[PDB]
Formats: structure tokens, sequence, C-alpha cells
RNA sequence: AAAAAAAAAAAAAAAAAAAAAA
RNA sequence: UGAGAAAAGCCUUCUCUAGCGAUC
């Protein structure tokens, strides 16, 4: 594995964040791509990035990381773009997501639980 | 070495001369720096903070130091080319004000026949402008030095004198400006 | 309570001595002021060895060393040295204090009434120091500051964008700056030869022909066979020479011949070092940014960094404002500049400008966070912009 | 709308030494470049008449949005020395390298070695700045980097702030010094109200030898953060 | 009062250009209006006091 | 204005419960044969974490042997002991200036010139002993008080 | 006495050495246009003054341009003027609203005056 | 609060400036 | 408030910090 995609989840973690993918989109709280992905971030208003390590240049997402650190938000890499594609009711591989700040919504224990397992994985 | 040396001459020499840190401890450089002067530059060279400089890097900024001192040479040369021109034209002039400040007048002017038909008041303030204009609209008191405030006498005289020199100066000054205008002779007499 | 502290700094290793203390009331009101006051301080405390470091590598070496908390050889040589052989050795991490008893038999003490002695150390070192080393103790933290981040980070000094910033600027400037000068120079040669002006349709190129010929009165046979050389035809200088025996010029002076020589010379050899600011941007942009060179150019390139401000943020721009750094100079819209095989029709105009900045975009990432810059990339985006160039010229 | 390019504008000093309000149709806070031309960010800057102050973004900085709220005093003046834990990209960093001047110092901490590679590039051009690619967490490991200071400004956003906090203060923290910490309460404790968590913290500054001083909330701008401001071993009066 | 000053005594009145009375009467009628705006939130503050 | 309140609505208050303790509710808890923590929890139907400051530890201290057994009842592990570095012992003064800066504590107390005070404070309940029961005062989520 | 003098001329170290501006008719009419602020839109308010007076140490200048806000934030160069008061004197919007109020005021005055 | 005086502005208003009552 | 109020120049009495000093 490329080192540069260091927080890689194993395989219970994967299942989780997917699960939670397809749940948010369902709500009107996804944004995809890695162009949108990068816009919330600049307003502020994402929970975490969720990103592709399978993308053939990796270096094309690496922006995002460094715009993580500012903002102090979580983000994590799984091992497939398609898996990752199906999850958010698109019909193409998808190499970066982000969720959004809803006032309200109902994913907010779930979602709360997603970001500690998250730093976890940072130790 | 931009803070110990001033002159920025001697520092693009310095420049030419010696490329890195490592080359200063070994070149001399008594013909450009005095030598105490140079036991502090070469003191400074081993205690640094910089950052270490590519090849060519270091040959961009020779280039670009070569052109300074090339300029420098010029302009030199052609400030004695009008010490030339303003010597043989109105040398009267030149010897009473200087050649500078000789020089703008008729660049203000825009001749010197132009500025032979200006009165004694007009030639002293001929450079400010912007404070007689105001003055006259505000009705205050006018200003008086324009642009002879660089010549050679009244730079020299006490502040609280510099008012009488300045219209001593130019009352006399365009009584040259005349004579060189008009006069069919070429000489110093009359000026000095 | 008499102890030995070593206190580690970047100038280098230092072993004092301690006397006495009141150690139970040491963080009180009254007590406090034994180690914040300096003469007091000097009462109680002795430098009994100083071993500075000698050279800047060698400073990074130890700090390496301090940093594991491995006993380095310099460190080790001073203890073994002015230390006699029952000692307690004061030390502010732990890890080193162990190591030590491990080589040297000192017993080393970590917490106590020696951490209020190392802030006191700290606060006065630069008295008790000064005058022993030639570099200051101030210049030494700077400077071991970088390097030991440096080497963290790996950092590479080749993949610096600082040069292509300032190089862009100064290219502005100097076009500008020949600029004036060359209308100057045409001026001031038109009163001796007016004709030359209309023949010649480059001010750079008006410049050697000045130097080349002082006079127009001695012009002919050899000296008209060199100026076919420098002229691209060979007709304009045969036609040169008929100026010159017809013209209505003036006769000019010595001394205002000179003049005019040395000046017009001058803007050459301005002309040429601007030649070599162009030479040295593009090399310096196939190690900066290569993927983004091959593609767009090294002059757009350049200005596209720029305008972003450094390397670093022109990556983290998203795709739709990486247009609007070109909207003003046309950068995207204006092309052969960059030239592309192939056209645009002034319908798809704008479409072809915006699928050309999201290519700049991704381009841009792969030179600032790839390990090692290479090119490949950058050409392969070339051919799609071409293929697309060429599927809306001919609709398929 | 906001302030456009090419408005006539006025700057004039702020309550606090070295930093700056734009006085305009609308007001900002700005501080004086050191690098005059150039903008780390991409925020506005106004030129006048040799010299150049950048425009301060109180959303993006937590220091800024403080200062914008009121609070009484920040202890960073000119000619400071000052160490800041958590400098991330440098976004507040340039801003508190603008107010210490070329007499201060900044000492930048981040272990993060993707942000930390932006720290050197800033202070390539900013001479006050040290870099220090270190954790936190252990303050021994760069002893030898960092001398006394006066002012330590935390934002780590850390469950152990308190710890990370009170070890540098007592390595490099000066008598008579002062800490600024953010506190983010999700971060401490989300099962935890946000005002019992600012209430944990201080009592455990004051465990550590610390006398917290003021507290206040960066409402406007931010959700359940504050700000506190204290005084580390004061001398006597 | 004392409103007469003799022949020889008295000086002619400035004459403005047409550009500084635009901008001198756009002063006096902004204080106008501003100077109003204050006087009736002045009012409504003492009634709810 | 603190960001907790809701107008008099104190909303950052929160199931567990933390509660300054005054050295006479103390006393008076122990002749009625009251457990503390236990009718606190009664009274609330959540955890409840009392606090004791050193102003009120100390006034216990000055009283002598004859109240020893409500010393070592003080001293309990369960119990949060929280510091205060204040030039005195006196502890009304000391518990306002902690109600007045946090807005996060239930006042426990039975004087009533203390009560006076803190209800001029907003949004701060206050709990005292009526009959043989604890009550509160001020306290939206009452739930299990007595009802009367 | 002579070093109070200096002393007060310039804002001091705190703030990297200001100076006073000598005080102009252009200079004040600024300042009095940005003291009256609160008046210029309808649809915006503003907080109290700082101070009642003038400003001692303050200084001019104009916002430099960005690359990257072409069209979110940029006066095309024709708008530009050199003073405030020059560029209250260019835009319709207040023009239009100041006109109005101030012929409001002269009439319900002329009705008590009468 | 109020009777004044000195300036500008708009087709009267606006800033300063004194006295008197309270 | 009522050694009336306001301004300039000379002596007298004292207050704060900040280095400096304690290393024999
Ligand atoms: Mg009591
Ligand atoms: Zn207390």
């Amino acid at each position: 594995v490329n080192p540069k995609a260091y927080p890689l989840a194993d395989a219970h973690l994967t299942k989780k964040l997917l699960d939670l993918v397809q749940q948010s989109c369902n709500y009107k709280q996804l944004r995809k791509g890695a162009n949108e992905a990068t816009k919330t971030l600049n307003r502020g208003i994402s929970e975490f990035i969720v990103m592709a390590a399978d993308a053939e240049p990796l270096e094309i997402i690496l922006h995002l990381p460094l715009l993580c650190e500012d903002k102090n938000v979580p983000y994590v890499f799984v091992r497939s773009k398609q898996a990752l594609g199906r999850a958010c009711g698109v019909s193409r591989p998808v190499i970066a997501c982000s969720v959004t700040i809803k006032e309200g919504s109902q994913l907010k224990q779930q979602i709360q639980s997603i970001q500690q397992s998250i730093e976890r994985l940072l130790v | 070495l931009g803070k110990i040396i001033s002159d920025n001459l001697t520092y693009c020499k310095c420049l030419q001369k010696v490329g890195d840190r490592k080359n200063y401890a070994s070149a001399k450089l008594s013909e450009l720096l005095p030598e105490e002067v140079e036991a502090e530059v070469k003191a400074a060279a081993e205690i640094s903070m910089g950052t270490e400089v590519s090849e060519e890097d270091i040959c961009n900024i020779l280039h670009l130091c070569t052109q300074v001192i090339e300029i420098s040479e010029y302009r030199t040369q052609l400030y004695e080319y009008l010490q030339n021109r303003m010597m043989a034209i109105a040398p009267n002039v030149t010897v009473m004000v200087g050649e500078l400040v000789g020089a703008r007048l008729i660049a203000h002017a825009g001749s010197l026949l132009n500025l032979a038909k200006h009165a004694a008041s007009t030639v002293q303030i001929l450079g400010a402008e912007k404070a007689l204009f105001r003055a006259l609209k505000s009705r205050r008191d006018t200003p008086k030095y324009g642009l002879i405030y660089h010549a050679s006498l009244v730079g020299q005289t006490s502040p609280k004198h510099k008012g009488k020199i300045s219209r001593m100066l130019a009352a006399k000054t365009v009584l040259a400006i005349r004579y060189d205008a008009f006069g069919e002779d070429s000489s110093s007499a009359m000026g000095v | 309570v008499l102890l030995h502290v070593l206190f580690e700094h970047a100038v280098g290793y230092a072993l004092l001595a301690l006397k006495e203390v009141e150690e139970i009331s040491l963080l009180q009101p009254q007590v406090e002021e034994s180690v914040l006051n300096l003469g007091k301080f000097h009462s109680i405390v002795r430098l009994v060895a100083f071993c500075p470091f000698a050279s800047s590598q060698v400073a990074l070496e130890n700090a390496n060393a301090v940093s594991e908390g491995v006993v380095h050889e310099d460190l080790r040589l001073l203890l073994e040295t002015h230390l006699p052989s029952k000692v307690l050795l004061g030390v502010g991490d732990p890890k080193i204090g162990a190591a030590i008893q491990e080589e040297l038999g000192y017993n080393c003490q970590t917490g106590g009434v020696i951490a209020e002695i190392l802030r006191g150390v700290r606060l006065h070192f630069h008295n008790l120091v000064k005058g022993l080393t030639d570099l200051s103790a101030c210049k030494a933290q700077l400077g071991l500051g970088h390097s030991y981040s440096r080497a963290k980070v790996k950092f590479n000094v080749n993949r610096v964008d600082n040069m292509i910033i300032q190089s862009i600027s100064l290219l502005d400037q100097l076009d500008k700056d020949i600029n004036t000068f060359s209308m100057r120079v045409r001026e001031w040669y038109g009163y001796h030869f007016p004709e030359l002006v209309k023949i010649i349709n480059d001010n750079a190129t008006y410049c050697r022909l000045a130097q080349f010929i002082g006079n127009r009165r001695e012009l002919n046979e050899d000296k008209l066979e060199k100026l076919e050389e420098l002229t691209m035809d060979g007709a304009k200088a045969k036609a040169i020479l008929d100026a010159s025996r017809s013209s209505m010029g003036m006769d000019i002076s010595a001394i205002d011949l000179i003049n005019i020589e040395s000046f017009s010379s001058r803007v050459v050899s301005l002309s040429e070092y601007r030649q070599s600011l162009h030479t040295y941007l593009r090399s310096k942009m196939s190690q900066v940014a290569p993927s983004l060179s091959a593609l767009i150019g090294e002059a757009v390139g350049a200005r596209l960094i720029a305008h972003a401000g450094s390397l670093t943020n022109l990556a983290k721009y998203p795709a739709s404002t990486v247009q609007i750094l070109g909207a003003e100079k046309a950068l995207f819209r204006a092309l052969k500049h960059s030239t592309f095989i192939g056209r645009a029709a002034a319908k798809n105009k704008g479409r072809i400008s915006r699928y050309l900045a999201n290519k700049c975009s991704i381009a841009s990432r792969i030179d600032c966070f790839s390990e090692v810059p290479t090119s490949v990339f950058g050409e392969k985006l070339r051919e799609q912009v071409e293929e697309r160039l060429s599927f809306y010229e001919t609709g398929e | 709308r906001g302030n456009q390019s090419g408005k006539n504008v006025m700057v004039e000093p702020h309550r606090h030494e070295g930093v700056f309000i734009c006085r305009g149709k609308e007001d900002a806070l700005v501080t004086k470049n050191l690098v005059p031309g150039e903008s780390v960010y991409g925020e506005k800057r106004v030129s006048i008449s040799k010299i150049e102050y950048r425009a301060w973004n109180p959303f993006r900085s937590k220091l800024a949005a403080a200062i914008l709220g009121g609070v009484d005093q920040i202890h960073i003046k000119p000619g400071a020395k000052v160490l800041y834990l958590g400098a991330a990209s440098g976004t507040t960093v340039s801003h508190v390298s603008d107010i210490v001047g070329p007499d201060g110092l900044v000492y930048a901490v981040e272990f993060s070695h993707r942000s930390g590679r932006d720290l050197i590039n800033l202070a390539k051009k900013r001479t006050n700045i040290i870099p220090v690619i270190e954790d936190a967490r252990h303050p021994h490991k760069y002893r030898m980097l960092i001398a006394m200071v006066d002012v330590i400004f935390a934002d780590v956003a850390q469950p152990d702030q308190t710890r990370i906090v009170a070890l540098n203060a007592h390595t490099f923290l000066r008598n008579g010094g002062h800490f600024v910490i953010s506190i983010k309460a999700n971060c401490i404790d989300s099962t935890a109200s946000a005002e019992a968590v600012f209430a944990s913290e201080v009592k455990k500054m004051q465990q550590e030898n610390m006398k917290p001083q003021e507290q206040l909330t960066l409402e406007p701008y931010e959700r359940d953060h504050a700000v506190v401001v204290g005084v580390y071993r004061p001398p006597p009066k | 009062k004392a409103g007469k000053v003799p022949k020889d005594r008295r000086r002619p009145a400035v004459i403005r250009e047409p550009h500084e009375r635009k901008i001198l009467a756009l002063l006096d009628a902004l204080s106008t209006v501003h100077s109003q705006k204050m006087k009736k939130a002045k009012e409504q503050r003492h009634l709810h006091n | 204005h603190p960001s907790c309140l809701f107008f008099q609505y104190n909303t950052q208050l929160g199931p567990p419960y933390h509660i300054l303790v005054d050295t006479n509710f103390i006393n008076f808890s122990i002749k009625a044969k009251l457990d503390l923590v236990q009718s606190m929890m009664d009274c609330l139907y959540a955890k409840c974490i009392p606090c004791i400051t050193d102003c009120v530890m100390a006034e216990i201290e000055k009283l002598g042997q004859k109240y020893r057994v409500a010393l070592r009842i003080a001293k309990d592990p369960r119990f949060e002991r929280l510091p205060c570095t204040h030039k005195g012992t006196y502890a009304d003064d000391c518990l306002v200036q902690r109600v007045t800066q946090h807005k996060c504590y239930i006042v426990a107390t039975v004087d009533r010139d203390l009560k006076r005070r803190i209800r001029k404070i907003p949004g701060v309940p206050i709990m005292y002993i009526s009959n043989h029961r604890y009550n509160i005062e001020r306290m939206p989520d009452d739930y299990g008080a007595p009802r009367f | 006495k002579k070093r109070r003098k200096e002393r007060q001329k310039t804002a001091g170290d705190g703030w990297f050495g200001m100076k006073a501006p000598e005080m102009t008719n252009e200079l004040k009419n600024d300042l009095k246009a940005l003291k009256m602020r609160a008046s210029m839109d309808p649809k915006r308010f503003y907080k109290k003054n700082d101070r009642d007076g003038f400003p001692k140490y303050f200084q001019i200048g104009t916002i430099v341009d960005n690359p990257a806000d072409f069209y979110h934030s940029r006066i095309p160069k024709k708008q530009r003027k050199r003073t405030i008061v020059e560029e209250l004197l260019a835009d319709s919007e207040f023009r239009r609203y100041n006109r109005r109020k101030y012929s409001e005021i002269m009439a319900e005055k002329a009705a008590n005056a009468a």
C-alpha cells in the first residue's frame, strides 16, 4: 500500500462507513466529487472526508488532507472507488466524498460515533 | 553584507568578485573595501544564517549584478556629457547656479529662449508651482524657494537667510540667462 | 545538597555545580528571588565546564541524539573529563538519565529541586556563557531550528518556487524598461537618419543597426555586405544604402555621436540579459513543475503560479477558481502564449477554456505532491485536449 | 457586498498593541505586513502611503475571533517571544508573526509532516518564525531549540489539552508570563455538557499552579468554544 | 450685530468652483438628515425609559 | 449574557448534576438521617455528584470535635473535591462567585440569607430541606420532587 | 518638555511609529463623512462611534487588487475615485435616497414654520 | 431650557459661540 | 468651590520602575 494513504480502514470499519454514506444520501446530506469535497472544507460544513486510495494517481486527492488539518476534520481512506460508487447512489467511480453539517439531523448520533472511531485510528 | 555595506556599487562589485561564503575567506578584497571593513566582512562569513545557493542561482545573481555596474558606469558618462553641453551652450549659468540646477531650469521652461523671456521672480519659484497656486487660492503666504533650493549657494547658507539668498541669487541669475540666450560670444567672464 | 546539573543548549553542552539552596520553600513568593535575580543565582550556582559545538552539522548530530535520548560521544567526552569519580547528576530527561547511568557510574535525578534549577539556568544562560563562543546564543537557536526541521520532513531545496515568483515580476519590469529606452534611442538617431525607423519594425533590432553604422556617410561595399548578414533579407540592406545616400537627416556632432553609441549599446546588453532571464525561468520550471509546463508551456505555467502566489496554493484551489486566475489576461481563452495543434471555434471557445482549466488543476496537483516530478502526465493531458479540440473542429 | 478592491479606506490603531482597524464602509481587522506584497492565504490587503496591512479573518482564526469578541488582554505585543502549539499550516501563525515584529520570535510547533512542509516554506519568508516539527506532548524532546518565552498560545484541540500546556509551561514559560488556550467543547468530552466542560478544564488548570483570569465565548463565529486567559506563577504585589 | 464694514476695509468674497459647491452641498444635506435621525432616536429612548 | 441561557431556562445543565454543598446542609442532613447522595438521587432521579470546596471544608474543621461525624462524611471518595484559592474562610462569597462564573451548578443550602442572594442570579436552581425530604426550587426538570 | 513633544508626534513603538497627519479640509471632509455613515443606507444599521472626536493617529489608503477576486469583489477602474467623498457623489443609490429624505425634512419643517 | 452673534447650505436648515433661568 | 479663577519661567520635598552589585 502507498504510505501516503495512512488512515486506511479495516474490513469492519469500512462496512460502517459505507452504510453511513448510503444513509446520508437519502437525507440530502452528501456532496460527491473531489471539487465539491474541497468547497465544503472552505465553508466549514463537513464532518469528515472519505477518499478512495485506488485512484491511479494518488496525488490528485492529496490536497484534501492539507485542508483537513487546518479545520480539524477527520478523514479516512477506502480500498475501492467502485464500492464507494454504489453507496453514493452514482453510476460512476468516485474518489472523494464529504458529508455536510445539517442542523437537527437524526444522523447526529451515528456521525458522532464514526468521528470518534476515526480519531482512534490515529491513536 | 547588506547591513555592513551601504555603498551599492561596492556591494555589487563584492558579489561579482566572490560568489559563495566559502570563497570569501580565501579571496582578498583590499582594492574594493578597507582592510578593517574587510576583516569584519570575512568575520561574518563563517557565522551565517543563509541557505546554500545552487550553481544556476548564483549565475543569475552575477548577471543581474553585471547589469547594475554597467548602467551606473554609463550614467556617469551621461552626467559628464551633460556638463560638457551645459558649459558650451550657457556657460555663465553653470558657473553661478550649477550644472544640475541650471539643466532642470531649462527642462522646466522647455528651452533656453523660453527661459529667457521670464522675469526674475518667476525664475525663483519655477519649481514650486504647487505651493504657489495653493497659496493664491487660499490667500496664504506665497512660497519663496522653488527649484533654486538645491543650488550651491542656497544649500550652504543658514536656514534663517535662505529667504534672502533665494531672491538675490535669482535676480542676478536672469542676468546670466539673458546674456547667454542673446549674446553671440561664449565666455564666463560676466558669470564669474 | 551539592549536586551537578547538565544543561544542553544549541551552542553546546554546559556542566554546572550547585552549592546550596532552600529546597522546601523554593516555590514560594520570597524564596523564588533566589533563581530569578541574577546576582543571587551567581551566589549558589557556578559554571564548571562548557564544551561548545564546532560546526552546524555537529550541532544537528547532537540534537538528534538528545531527542532520541542516547548518549552521544560528544556528551560522553565532557562527562568523563571534568566529573570526579557518590556523584549526583541532574538531567531534564529521564531517558537520558538512565542511559548515562548505564554508560557511567553516576547517579541521575530528574525531578525535585533540579527542575527549578534548570529554569534558573535557562533564564540566565546568555549571561553565564557570554563571550565563550563566537556565534551568539540567540542565533544558535534560530539556525538549529531550521536544520532540525528540514531533517524530519525530508525537505528538498531544489523544489522551491521562490525564484519563479521573482522572475515573472522581473520580466514584467524589463519589458517596460527596455521599451522606454528603445523609443528614446529611435528619436535621437532619427535626427541623423530618420528612414531607419520605417525599415525596421523591431525596437531591439534597431539597436544593433544603430551600433553597426555610426554615420550614414560610410556605408558601402564591404560594410554593405556586412549589413545583409544582420538584416534578415538582402533586399532591404541594398535599400538602406540607397536611403543613406538620399536622406534628409542632419549631420551629428562628434560628442553627440559617442553619447548615442554608448546608450544604444546599453539597451542591447539589457536585452541580452532579458533573454538569459527567460532561459533561466525555463530551466526552473522543468525542475519545479514539469507536468504543468508540458501541458501549457513554461511562460503561462509560471504566470499561473504567480497569480496563486505559490505552487501549493494553486493545487488547493478548486477547478472553478483556477479559470478565474487567467480571466484578466485571457490565458485560457487566447490560444495560438500556449500553442496547441488544431483550433477552437468561437461557439466552443468557452467550453475549451473550461475543459483546459480542469486539466491544469490536475496537472498542478501532480507536480506538488509527487515524490519525484515527472512530465509524462503532462504530455498525456496535452494529447487529450487535442483530441477534444479535433472533436469540436471536425465533429468527430 | 463588502470591501471591494480599489476603495478608499482608513487604518487606525486598535486598543491592543500591534493590531489595527480598517475603517471604511465596512470595518475589518488588519495587521501590518512583515513582508509587503504577499498573501499567505489570499486575504485582502491594503496599500498605505511603503506600508501595507493584511486583513485578519475571524472565521479561519481563533485569536482574531477572540479580539472581535472583546477579550480584555491577549498579551501578544511587539518585541515578545511567543510559543505557539499547533501551528497547522500557518494561517494564524502569520498574523502572530506580524504582531511581534522583527524583534519578537514565534516558536511554531506542528507534529504533522504534511502541514510541516508549509511552515518551512512560510518560515523561509519570515525571519522571526522558528519551525519545530515535533510532538507537543513531549517537551523534553525539543528543549534544545527553545529558550524562555513570554506567552504560550495553545490551539492543539486534544482531550488532554491541560496536561500538554502544563508540561510546556513549567519547562519554558517564564515567571509572570501569560497563556491563551482555546477550548473546543466537543473535543474533550462529547458526552458531558459544554458548560460543565469549561468548569472542569479551569479546575485542572488551578491544580497545575496556573491561575486563570478570564474566559469568554466565540459565539458569533464558533459554537461551543471558549478562550481562557491567565498568568503563570504571578509575582507578589 | 455690528454688520457695517467700510468700503475701503471690505474684501471680496470667495468664488467657489462648481465642483466645490457640489461637494459642499452634499455634506450639509447629509448632516441635516443625520442630525434629524439622531434626534428622533433620542425621543424613542427617553419614552421607553 | 451567557449562551447557555434561553431567557431564564438553563439548557446546558445536564443529567449529571454538579451540586455545591453548603456547610449547614451537611449538618441538617445527618440530623434528619438523610443520606447525602441517596436522597439527592430520589429528588432528581438522576446521577448526582456533590461538590465540596476548600472554603466549606474549613468551616467544618473549625467547629471542633463535636462535629467530627460530619467531617468524616465530607471526605467521601464519591464526592468531588474542588479547590479554591481565596484569602479567608467565609464560604457564602465563595459559592456565589462560582455560581456567577460558570452557571453549571445547583446550589444546595438551608440558610435563608444565602438563598435570597442566589435568587437574584438568573438560571441557577436551589436545593433545600423541606420536612424530611429534599426539595428543588427553580428547576424545570424536577420530576420526583415533593408535590405540594 | 521638549522630549514630551517628540513622543506625542508619533503613535509610539507599540504601533510601529504611526505619524499624525496634518489636518486639511479634504481629510476633515472625509472624517465627517465616516462619522455619519449610519444614515447613508436605510437598510444598514451600525454600532455607535468609538470616540466623539476625530482620531489623532490615522493613515489613508486603497485596497489592493487580488487576482482570484476578479468577479467576486473588484470595482472597475472607471468607477474608482481619489476620496471617500467623491465615491458618495458618484453612486446613484445613495444620491436618490438622500435627496428624498432631505426634501421631506424641509417640507415638514415648512409646515411647522408657517 | 431659552434670547442672541458669527459661517456656510437648501428652496430655511446646519456647525460652532456667548449671556440668562433652572 | 470660595489661601477667586487662568497662564508662563526658578528652587525645595518626595515617588516609581529598569539595568547595575553581590562569583573571593
Ligand atoms: Mg454560610
Ligand atoms: Zn473559596
